[PDB]
């Protein structure tokens, strides 16, 4: 598994 | 979906999504097969510190995962999933998709992979001190090469690697199932339209993707 | 509880910022004489709004990455659960980029360091939102009046992030404990450097929020009409 954070940073790079 | 024409719209959308995010174009990988590291270039890689080789590889793997995440965001109903499930699906399956995508960069004629502009064999990674891990993934790529995976087959297959309602932690498991079942039918439908239903028995077995990636997900960064 | 532990927290938060400040203060100051010429500014203004949005979205995305990296290095942040880490960074990361911007803002000529040179807000004319641009240029100008040191920025942006009142936190007590220890570090360090006078001149928590809320509306309509993908560090 990729860490949840890195995966969030790939999902929303600007949020 | 409840109609076969909507499934075909799914098939085309999944394939367009992958064409837009495949990162390395197939035709460019193929022309590049004759571009191979010299002994001197391979030696330059093997003299590098494990730390430098890990930084390079972490970089290339991060960029690869980014293209996979972009692929998922374009899958037809993935963005309708709650944010928790999108993260659960991606953290469980992005490595596996990256491993499936590697077979396009893999040349079975000489057992080399496209790495940083050229093709090289597994000895390129000697400084990592991970012979069996590296050897496991060249062999797996070698198996998938035999299937002569088309781009649409890879697209449909990696969509199912990600949209797997069995991932623990899902908050809306039923929503992912509807996504998964429709993608499965799309995959089977498309394989019949191209007379390629023979691959369905040749695919990598249950948890062979998971086991290969679970052996690699253990590293200090 | 001891002042030895608070001082260590100060030193650590400051070290984290130094390693994730993205642009060295020394380099930003040395580059102040490097200003875009009238023709280069015209070249930026002739650009399409979409080309300007792609560039800006790229440089902002990179800025967020450094802020995420700074968070991960804050003592105790990685001991929060994955959900609260996400909650804090999405409520706070942009507010931190707006604060960090004042290091790259030259108050003498009202320019910002953008893509290698300094230019004024006229650089961003193609975007068609001079009101939003004026707002963040004026906010930077006010913070420049304060002469934030690098360590004041470090400690202040840590508390922008580590805010126990963000909705959706699951372990609010654990964030409360983090926020308090950071407040102690910030307040103590202001006494050690005789800078207690800036506490009352900082923008209230609502102004960062209102200023970033004004932009996130334009950023989401722009991002969904065509997105962007940027390499990490
Ligand atoms: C489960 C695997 C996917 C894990 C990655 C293996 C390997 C290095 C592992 C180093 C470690 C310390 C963990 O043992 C990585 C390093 C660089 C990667 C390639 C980078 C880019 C692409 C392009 C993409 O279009 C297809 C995939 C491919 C070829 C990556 C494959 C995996 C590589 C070799
Ligand atoms: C801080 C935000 C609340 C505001 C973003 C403003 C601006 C784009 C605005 C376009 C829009 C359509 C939304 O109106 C962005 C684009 C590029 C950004 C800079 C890039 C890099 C750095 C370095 C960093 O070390 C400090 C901040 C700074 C200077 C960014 C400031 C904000 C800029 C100009």
């Amino acid at each position: 598994h990729v860490e949840r954070l890195q995966i969030f940073q790939h999902l929303h790079p600007i949020v | 979906y409840a109609s076969l024409t909507e499934i075909e719209h799914l098939v085309q959308s999944v394939c367009k999504s992958y064409r837009e995010t495949c990162q390395l174009r197939l035709e460019d990988l193929l022309r590049q097969r004759s571009n191979i590291f010299s002994r001197e270039e391979v030696t330059g890689y093997q003299r590098k510190s494990m730390w430098e080789m890990w930084e390079r590889c972490a970089h290339h793997l991060t960029e690869a995962i980014q293209y996979v995440v972009e692929f998922a965001k374009r899958l037809s109903g993935f963005m309708e999933l709650c944010q928790n499930d999108q993260i659960v699906l991606l953290k469980a399956g992005a490595m596996e998709v990256v491993l499936v995508r590697m077979c396009r960069a893999y040349n079975a004629d000489n057992r080399t992979v496209f790495f940083e502009g050229k093709y090289g064999g597994m000895e390129l990674f000697r400084a990592l001190g991970c012979s069996e891990l590296i050897s496991s993934i060249f062999d797996f790529s070698h198996s998938l090469s035999a299937l002569h995976f088309s781009e649409d087959e890879i697209a449909l297959y990696t969509a199912l690697v990600l949209i797997n309602a069995h991932r623990p932690g899902l908050q809306e498991k039923r929503k992912v199932e509807q996504l998964q079942y429709n993608l499965e039918l799309a995959f089977h439908h498309h394989l019949c339209k191209t007379h390629r239903q023979s691959i369905l028995a040749k695919l990598p077995p249950k948890g062979k993707l998971r086991s290969l990636c679970s052996q690699h997900v253990e590293r200090l960064q």
